[PDB]
DNA sequence: GTGCGGA
DNA sequence: TGCTAAGCGCACCTAATTTCCTGACGGCAATCCGCAC
């Protein structure tokens, strides 16, 4: 009989994603020329229009307020946008990197094979795969495009591409022939009869010609300096991985009130989306109590609290008993 | 029964750790020589029995995640926190702590001794090398696994040698001072993490990793290396990181 | 004087009282330390860290927290409720002096100050002046631990950072001239969560700079160098039969092509693709032949050597006499 | 039964304008040919006038005064200036970047829903189509000009053109047939019947041979001279200048009828320049948006163009606890 | 679910 | 498809002085704390 999580137990990530880099292009001229894409410096002449208390709302109303920024745009005679990443699969059960117990190894490598009898990874392979089809990668810069173009490679297998603007971001699709070829490798993949799985993603997107671009913003602390900083990436500009795999991960449509708000969240151990600041799983339809009921309590779950816990193991953490003293 | 040389060719790191309490800048030895010893326990669970004995390490280009100031000086970045566990890990804001990252294309030499070293210990090396980490970071990808036989088929860069003797000699007072005094004088030079020296001694306590293994209480060392270029380099044996242990220290040298 | 400090830091006689009463309770709870765990993550639960007051050796190799200069030892607590010791052997007294220098000799210069103002001075003066040490106990998820090799098995080690040398490189690196960047990542709340004198005083600290020589840091020059151009002509359904250019006035286009593109990027050999024969075999299947049709060649329309892919698409097959026409224009 | 504001509201633009860049033509010959316009280097020496105390007055009025400077001129063969910018319309319920609590998001959907149930996006439309047409995004290029001709092109289609000197700075028009129909087409962008709108506008200034051409200034931040905008090599203005020159279109303010002119659209309705700060404590952005939210209360009609016009520039509109 | 305690 | 083999490419001397290099206003709001009660 087993009595607590064990005192040290650690998963890794089963989706790497690598960062992105940006190039313009034309669109009549896509799959032949690409050139670079740079960040300048702009710098602004505002005005106070914070909310201040009224004593200091009599001074300062009619004060300017200068302010350093950065920006991109495309130049005068480019007029479409490209994104090149990559994604790196690997198995479930070969991702703990650290498990004190070894009963608790045991009973957790059987509840896996378990999961891979009944539904192997499929429904969820599906899932990631949609959110490549559909373009959530691009936060901001898929408002006000007239045409998204997604194009997948595994190995030296170029797949036929798809039409990002057919596709709800709050419905999931099962019946698309190679959606369904990309996610049964997924699957595979993730089962274990495969070990290694490379992606290659190019996107296409058609804003216009002197347009804006969006990249990635950091996060850096300095005192003398307090303005928007960009990413470069090795020269360019470019968008981290964090922010591609968040968007990746938006496929949970089983929290506890879902018929109210029907859009689909982020993966988390606690529900805890950014945009919503009330957490959507916090006692008993969270990750630690299912785990605590599935494996030290023995006793079958619904099969959506089971794709959870799932896609939870294939996000990775920190997984372990409360720490005494 | 045998002894050669493979070459792991221009490898594509992103993200590694780069924050040693003092340092900041490339990772420590004792990571890349762990990348070494977890390929040699994954290639000896699939039936393949090999020993990797010495790593060399050559530079061709690096990036720290960060921007320069006017000023000329550096200013790193960190990713946005998640949820960290402990007492307030149901909030939205989590706490910020010290790292730094950074991106390096890298080349290894590595010595292998063996009961045979051909081109399909070079495929598995290949079939292997896609599920391993290098410090914290992921690979991109690389170029071509192959054998070499002198220094003539080696690709251009600059190595990391050890240069204890430069710290030795010099100044006084405390290691410190002499270690900011050689750094004022030759500048070319750059301080090293080199390994980890013993704090307590050698028992059980609760709440280890692996709870069937002996425990000792480390603290990081830190020495000084500098660079020299492939095209006026002596022999290949001096430019290859081991592993040494006495009682109490716990290091990576090159003899 | 020691007087308007104990009252700035919070009647006018009930306060004496309740500062005076809040230390007594708290400096059983304050130790000493050259090494803290709450350093890496301040979550680890308990008083972990370490006292390490061994001999130097000075010829080793080696920089350690033992053979460099330490000259302020570290005090420690778990709670920063429990802290008011740390601030009372900081307040500086009237001979620019601290705390922890005059409880060393007594001078009575504070002998008179704290008895006009307390009662139990002899208590508080035996527990700062025989403190306990930091003992490393037991170890968490938030402790570095790692394996390392020692002689045909495995060692597991535990990590931890040392703060007195922390605050000794960022002294001695504001007055000297070689690389060094700041780090400015910890707040003041969190910094009080550690539980230590010297984090809570250098929350933003300096360090070396390590980085490789600056011939090797990347660009965009560095970047455009490892990436390749193709044309912009289909062959496929372009005055071409099989592969072959039928029509001379076409030549003109090939020419104009290898002009436009790949005109000012010269590119020496070490930066150059590989002439894989496999390509031409690719050409050759999508037309047969199995065989080059003698008198033809294989141009890549963009030369190989003025930047262009080694690619199905950066080829056209031309005629030798048509061939010594493009060699030579492209040459000049 | 909503108090307060969410802890993070922030909205997104829905007019992005593009930088312009600056070419030089020939009137005649103005729909075949244009040529670049660049930047020249130029250093003045000069007299010490600025106003001094009297001590150092006497010591430094007689010195020479070195300065560096900068200029942009036409040629000697050139008499027109062209302007090209680009805008793109977006959706107004589709703008909203960041809001912590569902219910005030209802909420807000329904009061626009309601405002597209009245007034379609019209009046406001007309008012940003009618500051295309009078060429307020000429600022000093506009002073001493013979003709003024602005071109709107959307797709596939140049719209007839409309002479900019004919059009009033201080009234809109609502009678003209060519700002009615793009108006409509911006109105159902506005709405959400379209998802995207791009409109590039052309203008040509003559202002006669080798006059000079005022293009936009950089800012500077420590201690400086006179260094100009440069897009692509060639002059040309930012963004924020052009768009605040669309903006120009409150005429709601409370004391209109003393000065009679049009402001732009901001917060607490500051003119930097006449120097008075026009909605100061009750006629806010804030406390409009409180009192239409959070009390239910059914305000005049142009208070509601204010709150739209506000929404649809765009800001950080965020409470503390 | 609170309030403490420093630099 | 071939287009040369050999040698060498100065010794002197210098590169200016004066006067000065702007006055204004301002440089964001949000969050990033464990622990004992």
């Amino acid at each position: 009989t087993l009595k607590s999580r064990p005192e040290n137990l650690s998963f890794a990530r089963c989706l790497n994603t690598t960062e992105a880099k940006f190039w313009q292009t034309d669109f009549l001229k896509r799959h032949t020329f690409k050139l670079p894409l740079l960040i300048t410096d702009k710098a602004v002449l505002a005005s106070k229009g914070h909310e201040m208390p009224p004593d200091k709302l009599e001074k300062e109303i009619m004060d300017p307020n200068p302010q350093k920024s950065q920006s991109c745009t495309l130049s005068t005679e480019c007029d479409t946008l490209r994104i090149d990443f990559g994604i790196k699969v690997l198995p479930v059960k070969e991702s703990m990197y650290s498990c004190s117990d070894y009963n608790y190894r045991t009973a957790i490598y059987q509840k896996i094979d378990e999961y891979i009898a009944e539904d192997g990874f499929l429904t969820l392979a599906k899932r990631y795969v949609n959110n490549i089809a559909n373009a959530r990668f691009l936060w901001r810069n898929r408002k006000g495009a007239e045409i998204i173009e997604t194009i997948v490679t595994i190995e030296d297998k170029e797949y036929p591409s798809f039409n990002s603007k057919s596709f709800n971001l709050d419905t999931f699709v099962e019946d698309n022939a190679t959606i369904n070829e990309i996610a049964q490798q997924i699957a595979d993949t993730f089962a274990g009869k495969r070990e290694y799985l490379n992606i290659y993603v190019t996107c296409f997107v058609k804003i216009g010609c002197a347009m804006e671009v969006y990249p990635s913003q950091e996060m850096t602390f300095d005192d003398d300096d307090k303005g928007k900083k960009l990413f470069k990436f090795e020269g360019s500009a470019g968008m981290h991985s964090q922010k591609i795999n968040n968007a990746l991960r938006t496929i949970d449509t089983w929290y506890p009130d879902y018929t109210t708000y029907e859009f689909p969240i982020p993966v988390e151990n606690y529900g805890a989306a950014r945009s919503i600041g009330i957490p959507f799983r916090p006692d008993t339809k969270s990750f630690y109590k299912l785990i605590d009921r599935m494996i030290l309590k023995n006793e079958d779950l619904p099969i959506e609290d089971k794709h959870y816990v799932m896609a939870i193991l294939i996000r990775g953490g920190m997984f372990s008993k409360k720490q005494e003293k | 029964m045998m002894k050669g040389y493979i070459l792991l060719e221009k490898v594509n790191i992103e993200n590694a750790n780069a924050f040693n309490n003092i340092i900041v800048g490339i990772p420590a030895i004792t990571s890349f020589l762990g990348f070494a010893r977890a390929l040699e326990r994954k290639l000896n669970a699939k039936e393949i029995a090999i020993r990797i004995n010495g790593v060399g390490l050559e530079f061709h280009e690096y990036e720290l995640k960060g921007y320069k100031n006017k000023r000329g000086q550096y200013v790193t970045s960190c990713p946005l926190p998640g949820s960290i566990p402990g007492q307030n890990e149901k909030k939205l804001d989590a706490h910020i702590m010290n790292q730094a990252y950074i991106d390096l294309n890298m080349s290894f030499l590595l010595e292998v001794e063996g009961p045979h070293v051909d081109m399909s210990t070079c495929k598995s090396i290949k079939s292997t090398m896609e599920t391993l980490r290098i410090a914290g970071g992921i690979i991109r990808n690389y170029k071509k696994i192959r054998l070499i036989d002198t220094l003539a088929d080696i690709p251009y860069g600059y190595f990391l040698t050890l240069r204890q003797d430069n710290l030795n000699d010099a100044a006084g007072d405390d290691m410190l001072d002499k270690m900011i005094h050689a750094l004022q004088q030759e500048d070319t030079l750059v301080p090293i993490a080199v390994g980890f020296k013993a704090l307590s001694e050698v028992g059980h306590v609760e709440g280890q990793r692996d709870p069937e293994k002996d425990h000792c209480f480390v603290e990081s060392i830190f020495s000084l290396g500098g660079f020299e270029c492939s095209k006026i380099l002596e022999d290949i044996n001096s430019c290859l990181w081991r592993y040494k242990t006495e009682e109490g220290l716990y290091l990576c040298t090159i003899i | 004087m020691l007087r308007n400090k104990i009252l700035a830091a919070i009647p006018e006689e009930q306060k004496i009282n309740k500062y005076i009463e809040g230390l007594f309770q708290s400096i059983d709870k304050n130790h000493l330390a050259t090494h803290v765990a709450k350093f890496t993550e301040t979550n680890s639960p308990g008083n972990i860290g370490a006292y390490d007051i061994l001999s130097s050796d000075m010829n080793c190799g080696y920089l350690d927290t033992a053979n460099a200069g330490w000259k302020e030892p570290d005090i420690v607590t778990n709670d920063a409720k429990y802290k008011r010791p740390q601030g009372f052997v900081a307040m500086e007294m009237s001979d620019g002096r601290t705390v922890m220098e005059h409880l060393q000799e007594d001078s009575a210069e504070l002998r008179h100050e704290m008895e006009e103002l307390t009662d139990k001075y002899d208590e508080i003066r035996d527990g700062i002046l025989n403190m306990p040490s930091m003992q490393p106990y037991r170890t968490n998820q938030f402790i570095k631990q790692v394996f390392f090799p020692v002689g045909g098995s495995y060692h597991l080690l535990s990590i931890l950072p040392s703060t007195v040398l922390n605050y000794e490189v960022s002294d001695r690196l504001y007055r000297s001239k070689i690389p060094k960047i700041r780090l400015r990542l910890l707040s003041s709340n969190a910094a009080s969560t550690t539980g230590s004198r010297l984090v809570s005083k250098n929350k933003w600290p300096l360090v070396f700079q390590a980085l490789p020589p600056k011939f090797l840091e990347k660009n965009l020059a560095k970047a455009l160098d490892k990436e390749y151009l193709l044309p912009d002509i289909n062959i496929d359904e372009l005055g071409v039969d099989n592969g072959c250019l039928i029509d001379e006035a076409l030549l003109p286009l090939i020419i104009d092509e290898g002009k436009r593109k790949g005109e000012g990027n010269y590119r020496p050999r070490h930066l150059r693709d590989e002439r894989k024969e496999e390509t031409v075999q690719a050409f050759l299947d999508k037309y047969g032949y199995c065989n080059i049709p003698v008198g033809y060649e294989v141009h890549h329309i963009v030369p190989l050597s003025q930047g262009g892919a080694d690619s199905i698409k950066n080829m056209i097959m031309l005629s030798i006499e048509h061939h010594e026409r493009v060699t030579e224009a492209h040459a000049s």
